[PDB]
RNA sequence: GCUUGAGUCUCGUAGAGGGGGGUAGAAUUCCAGGUGUAGCGGUGAAAUGCGUAGAGAUCUGGAGGAAUACCGGUGGCGAAGGCGGCCCCCUGGACGAAGACUGACGCUCAGGUGCGAAAGCGUGGGGAGCAAACAGGAUUAGAUACCCUGGUAGUCCACGCCGUAAACGAUGUCGACUUGGAGGUUGUGCCCUUGAGGCGUGGCUUCCGGAGCUAACGCGUUAAGUCGACCGCCUGGGGAGUACGGCCGCAAGGUUAAAACUCAAAUGAAUUGACGGGGGC
């Protein structure tokens, strides 16, 4: 049982269709019996360089426990997804729960 | 502000960030052999150097 | 323990202004650290929480 | 013959020509002068001399714009690096920003071979 | 490459005892399920020689191991190589 | 029989180890457009070349290929060749602590089988930069070169072939033993209150240096010291790693490998001078 840590920015103009996303990734995780072990949504903040002329952008953080199929089909999804800027897939050695630095400083 | 010490302001951060080396390093091509014998050159002087 | 990439403030203490990774030598840091340290610069860089020029 | 009080001035330095180019701030160019083109011809071009006297020459052809902010980037590793941006000053301008741009390749490209001389 | 519970059940059958994990004939099993396992891999990346020599790495030892056996008794070498399908 | 060699299992650690697939930023080139003018580019000096059909410069957008500033290290990993952005998937090895297990299962190998830089070859893609050949401009007594402007194969990818390098540590593999010092990197045990820190104990690695060894230079616990096991190789310089034959290869060629003849030398290290378009005063 793989745990991973998925970064991903969407465009601000979709932000409002944020909490909209976790909620599907959340279900097929949930659905292939995985546990969300943490689940952060700051967003709107400044980006270091522009990204598809773009100067800004909603970020959301999700320490997942999963198997590898659904870590697939999420990631096609957000290859589809045309809000979806960036994203990123990692693995860690163990679940992690404790507050990001991200929201900590909020 | 006067312009005189932007001047050097300017000058200052241009040699700490070394770009000019840069360039002049990147002006040619070195061959890997050629490089990795330099480096190992200043290596050992660094070294014979700091033992002396 | 863990160097976190998300975790800004401790790594914009090692770039210099222009966004370059800061020597080891200059920072004092052990070589484990300074590689932790590096790859959590790049992955920052990725995800534009740190620029990669000025 | 629009005025622009804010300007940019562009320093493109070769290790053998200084090209100084004065724009807007919006990159539509308004007035350049080269090392060459100032009457040096030749590795006279090289000289910071000629670099000066090629920021004059700019200096002059754009005295019909309204520029009096000069914000400065220069870019290359030639000598008319630091003589232009001299210049520049006692042609009149107000230097407000200055910056240094210049490409660094992050090993994009292989580089010409060495010259055996 | 096997993961913990394959690698004990096979200790489990071949040896003795659940603790008997040296015995020829359980590292016999485990070098012959290691590489039946990376055959997969290895029709799939046909370079990775770098692999394919831990792989014969495995061969030879088993071979070795084999060799060992025959020449020490004949009869649990021959249930053995019985037992798990190979040739010689 | 045995457990000390060899191996298996359990828990962790570090790593540019390998294969596959994605993706990011910088830069070069090209294309389209905007601004705008007489140069740009290049050299020892020039000239070919590019430019009012509007270059070079600057801004915006797009296409494409290749390589990954910084980190970076006398750092790390790999049997060697080699391996460097970031992420995922598959996968090899090494090391450490403690314990259990097997019970000499080992070492080294002629033939044999694999892997094996770059260049090269075949088929099919790709082609930004660079660049053998080549063209032009110089230089020169001549310049077929060094220098300049261009430029094709190639460099890149897939699948095959080739099988060679100063493929080098010019140092075969394995095991044992023999004074020290300063470092690097990576584990781990016990303790200041641990993170910092104080004592140990493993692996890998860099530089000095003792005895000893060596022609000398030097090597010196990672030996070129003291020994044992096995393998490879040498027998003056040329002729020659050539001819012929065999094997391999699509080919370039590779590999195995002589003799006639000829000379009395060829060679290594160091020493004193002389020189140098070598450095210092
Ligand atoms: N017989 C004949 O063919 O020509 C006469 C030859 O002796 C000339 C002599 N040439 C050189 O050194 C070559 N060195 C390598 C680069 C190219 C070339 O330069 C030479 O003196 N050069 C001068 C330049 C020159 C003068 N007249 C003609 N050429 C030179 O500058 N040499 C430099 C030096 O001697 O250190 C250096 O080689 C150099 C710098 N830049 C260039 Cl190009 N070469
Ligand atoms: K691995
Ligand atoms: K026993
Ligand atoms: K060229
Ligand atoms: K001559
Ligand atoms: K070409
Ligand atoms: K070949
Ligand atoms: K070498
Ligand atoms: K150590
Ligand atoms: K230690
Ligand atoms: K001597
Ligand atoms: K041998
Ligand atoms: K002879
Ligand atoms: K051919
Ligand atoms: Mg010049
Ligand atoms: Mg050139
Ligand atoms: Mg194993
Ligand atoms: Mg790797
Ligand atoms: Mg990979
Ligand atoms: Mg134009
Ligand atoms: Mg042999
Ligand atoms: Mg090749
Ligand atoms: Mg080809
Ligand atoms: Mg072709
Ligand atoms: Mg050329
Ligand atoms: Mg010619
Ligand atoms: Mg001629
Ligand atoms: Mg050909
Ligand atoms: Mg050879
Ligand atoms: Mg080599
Ligand atoms: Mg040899
Ligand atoms: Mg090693
Ligand atoms: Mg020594
Ligand atoms: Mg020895
Ligand atoms: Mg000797
Ligand atoms: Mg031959
Ligand atoms: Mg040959
Ligand atoms: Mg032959």
């Amino acid at each position: 049982m793989r745990h991973y840590e998925i970064v991903f920015m969407v465009h601000p103009d979709q932000s409002e269709q944020v909490p909209g996303m976790i909620e599907r990734y959340t279900a097929a995780i949930t659905g292939a019996e995985g546990k969300i072990h943490r689940l952060e949504d700051w967003g709107r903040r400044q980006l270091a360089y522009p990204i598809n002329k773009l100067h800004k952008a909603h970020y959301v953080l999700m320490n997942v426990e999963a198997p590898q199929e659904v870590i697939d089909e999420l990631e096609t999804t957000f290859r589809f997804n045309d809000a979806v800027i960036r994203s990123m897939v990692m693995r860690t050695k163990h679940a992690v729960t404790e507050a990001s630095p991200m929201v900590k400083a909020k | 502000e006067p312009f005189d010490v932007a001047l050097r302001r300017f000058k200052r951060s241009c040699e700490k960030a070394g770009v000019l080396a840069e360039v002049r390093r990147r002006e040619f091509y070195e061959k890997p052999t050629t490089e990795r014998k330099r480096a190992k050159a200043s290596a050992v002087k660094r070294h014979a150097k700091k033992l002396a | 323990q863990e160097i976190d990439y998300k975790d800004i403030a401790t790594l914009k203490n090692y770039i210099t202004e222009s966004g370059k990774i800061v020597p080891s030598r200059i920072t004092g840091t052990r070589a484990k650290y300074q590689r932790q340290l590096a790859r959590a610069i790049k992955r920052a860089r990725y995800l534009s929480l740190l620029p990669y020029t000025d | 013959r629009k005025q622009v009080s804010d300007g940019v001035a562009h320093i493109h330095a070769s290790f053998n020509n200084t090209i100084v180019t004065i724009t807007d701030r919006q990159g539509n160019a308004l007035g350049w002068a080269t090392a060459g083109g100032s009457g040096f011809r030749g590795s006279r071009k090289s000289t910071p001399f000629a670099a000066q006297v090629a920021a004059e020459r700019c200096a002059d052809a754009v005295k019909e714009y309204g520029i009096k902010n000069l914000e400065v980037m220069v870019k290359g590793p030639g000598p008319g690096r630091e003589s232009t941006i001299r210049a520049l000053n006692a042609a009149g301008f107000r230097i407000t920003n200055i910056t240094d741009v210049t490409p660094i390749p992050h090993n994009g490209c292989r580089p010409p071979k060495k010259r055996r001389v | 490459s096997l993961s913990t519970e394959a690698t004990a059940k096979i200790v489990s059958e071949f040896g003795r005892d659940a603790n008997d994990t040296g015995s020829t004939e359980v590292q016999v099993a485990l070098l012959t399920a290691q590489i039946n396992h990376l055959q997969g891999h290895f029709a799939e990346h046909k370079k990775d020689h770098h692999s394919r020599r831990g792989l014969l790495r495995m061969v030879s030892q088993r071979r070795k191991l084999l060799d060992y056996l025959k020449r020490k008794d004949v009869a649990r070498y021959t249930q053995l190589i019985e037992r798990l399908g190979l040739r010689r």
